């Protein structure tokens, strides 16, 4: 029901942008990651009209998440990309419009994209 | 239409409609107290208190009794308002604020037990505060958004008890008032063109919210959902004067029309406020009136001393000011093409030393409830409730505890705040129980 978009090679300080499109209520969008030899972690969430938009703080004011539910789409551009933002990310959702940043209170998952970053 | 309510101005009934809706309502401001407690942010009337004024009822600690005062007078439903900032301390939709969301939870509970339909409001004047500070609340547009954010957790968990909302309570005065005249919240004086951009917003948040409900919530919800816009009545001193009648629709067509004519109207603000006012009043494209219209399931009305005090509230345009409530309905009913009606609000108020004998405020009663049912029975307006305002006394805005509106009398001074039946509270209670006056 979510699918992921736009991972890939990317060299360090360079740009990515990803989508996770659903496929159709009104959800949060949310984004996590797991990079090797570490638990999944909370990236940045969206509400439903876009008015909350929350950060880890090891990605605030590096990337930037939006939306647009004309497409069912929410976008995740990262900028300035580090070697240490390497990871599979995960696209989720969840219903309650409540932007939370704990992986058990999002009830939607995708299937993971693999986001490299280089030196 | 448009300037058909101009044709107004040229006990016979004791029983009500079968099965009629009776209410009583209060907001959350005026009735919480608890205004920092268990985490919940402070709102621009907190800050406002602070700077410009100089417990309240404590519903928010003492659930039970105000449960106890709708149980005496045999109410069918209960309109009260959600502190946004209680559940919502930053306004924002992070981390719901659980111990806010455990009294509406358990409020809303208790009166589904009781089979009490709520109507809930989702914003009776408590911005909260940060949303002021970061944006310039409604003068921002981003606060469309961020409203509706809110409403949708609101709709989410509170939608299958809640089967009658209420967005806004009185756009009107919170533009003016709190923009133009500086007497309420954020109190910032002069500057019309922020007056008429917040009245913008307000519209705007609520139609989104509308479509919002509508598209997501009421397929399966299957409820209602309104703003509750107030106005004053007014009449011409010169009956046969075609200018004193103009004056008296410009008049009702600055504080009604301005919120009406784009929500229950054609979609646009009334054509002589975009000329006169073309300098301040924004424009709603072509796309937004097709938005703004039909945003409403039921036409929810306010008719209180809001509108008439102080005397700043509103331009008499050389007028008499009228509380004729059943003309006043009939205005509804000829501008906006004769819709169903709440009467979300209606009363006076007493000075603040009249604790439970409040004679007046029976007087009032009689004569708005005989006027409702000259408006049904005559006019054959669709008037289907009425909410008694307010179930208890509390915090009058501007007006601080120097009046009372409740029909449950507080006294302030005392620790239990015990819910003391007023006459009114008597006499609201045997006009339900014989469904009008006494047989
Ligand atoms: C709505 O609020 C935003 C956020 O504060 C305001 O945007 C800021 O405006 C100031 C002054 O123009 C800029 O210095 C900031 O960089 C802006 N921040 C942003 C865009 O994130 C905006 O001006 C407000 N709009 C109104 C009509 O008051
Ligand atoms: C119309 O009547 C009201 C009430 O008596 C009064 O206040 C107002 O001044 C009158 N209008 C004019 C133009 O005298």
């Amino acid at each position: 029901q979510l699918v992921e978009s736009g991972g890939g090679l990317v060299q360090a300080g360079g740009s990515l942008r990803l989508s996770c499109a659903a496929s159709q209520s009104p959800y949060v969008g949310g984004w996590f990651r797991q990079a090797p030899g570490k638990e999944r972690e909370f990236v940045a969430a969206i509400s439903w009209s876009g008015g909350t938009k929350l950060y880890a703080d090891s990605v605030k004011g590096r990337f930037t998440i939006s939306r647009d539910n004309a497409k069912n789409t929410v976008y995740l551009q990262m900028n300035t990309l580090k070697r240490e933002d390497t990871a599979v990310y995960y696209c989720a959702a969840r219903r309650i419009n409540e932007v939370l940043t704990t992986a058990p209170d999002y009830d939607f998952w995708g299937q993971g994209t693999q986001v490299t970053v280089s030196s | 239409f448009s300037g058909d309510g101009r044709a107004i101005w040229s006990f016979l009934y004791d029983t009500f409609p079968k099965n009629f809706f009776w209410g009583i309502g209060t907001g959350a401001l005026q009735v919480e107290g608890s205004w920092k407690k268990d985490g919940k942010g402070p709102s621009i009337w907190d800050h406002f208190i602070h700077t410009h004024l100089k417990g309240s009822s404590d519903s928010y600690i003492f659930l039970e009794k105000d449960l106890s005062a709708l149980d005496f007078i045999g109410v069918s439903f209960y309109q009260f308002s959600i502190s946004w900032p209680r559940l919502f301390p930053d306004g924002i939709v992070t981390v719901a604020n659980a111990k806010g969301l455990q009294y509406y939870s358990t409020l809303l509970d208790a009166l589904v037990l009781r089979n009490i339909e709520p109507i809930v409001t989702l914003y009776h004047w408590d911005l909260p505060l940060a949303l002021q500070e970061k944006y310039g609340g409604w003068k921002n547009d981003t606060i469309i958004d961020i409203f509706n954010d809110y409403a949708t957790y609101c709709f989410q968990m509170f939608g299958d008890r809640v089967k009658y909302w209420i967005t806004i309570h009185n756009p009107y005065l919170v533009a003016w008032h709190g923009y133009g005249t500086g007497m309420h919240a954020p109190g910032e004086k002069g500057n019309l063109a922020a007056v008429y951009t917040v009245g913008h917003n307000l519209i705007k948040a609520h139609s989104k919210v509308w479509h919002n409900y509508n598209t997501h919530f009421r397929p399966h919800q299957k409820g209602w959902l309104s703003i509750t816009l107030g106005s004053h009545w007014i009449e011409p001193n010169r009956s046969e004067n075609t200018m004193d009648i103009f004056k008296c629709q410009q008049s009702m067509v600055s504080v009604l029309g301005w919120f009406a004519n784009p929500i229950h109207g054609d979609g646009d603000y009334p054509e002589g406020m975009r000329k006169k006012l073309f300098s301040v009043l924004p424009i709603f494209s072509e796309a937004e009136k097709h938005e703004m219209r039909g945003t409403a399931d039921f036409f929810a009305f306010s008719f209180g001393p809001n509108n008439f005090k102080p005397l700043n509230t509103m331009a008499k345009m050389g007028q008499n000011v009228s509380l004729n409530l059943r003309e006043a309905l009939n205005w509804i009913k000829l501008e906006y093409n004769n819709p169903r009606i709440l009467i979300a609000e209606n009363g006076w108020f007493t000075d603040s030393r009249v604790k439970t004998e409040d004679t007046t405020a029976i007087y009032m009663m009689k004569n708005f409830l005989s006027q409702v049912l000259q408006a049904i029975r005559l006019d054959e307006i669709r008037v289907f409730g009425y909410t008694a305002w307010s179930l208890l006394d509390g915090f009058e805005w501007q007006d601080a505890y120097t009046i009372r509106r409740g029909l449950f009398y507080v006294d302030f001074n005392s620790k239990q705040k015990e819910r003391k039946p007023k006459s009114s509270a008597h006499y609201y209670k045997q006009i339900i129980r014989e469904n009008g006056f006494s047989l």
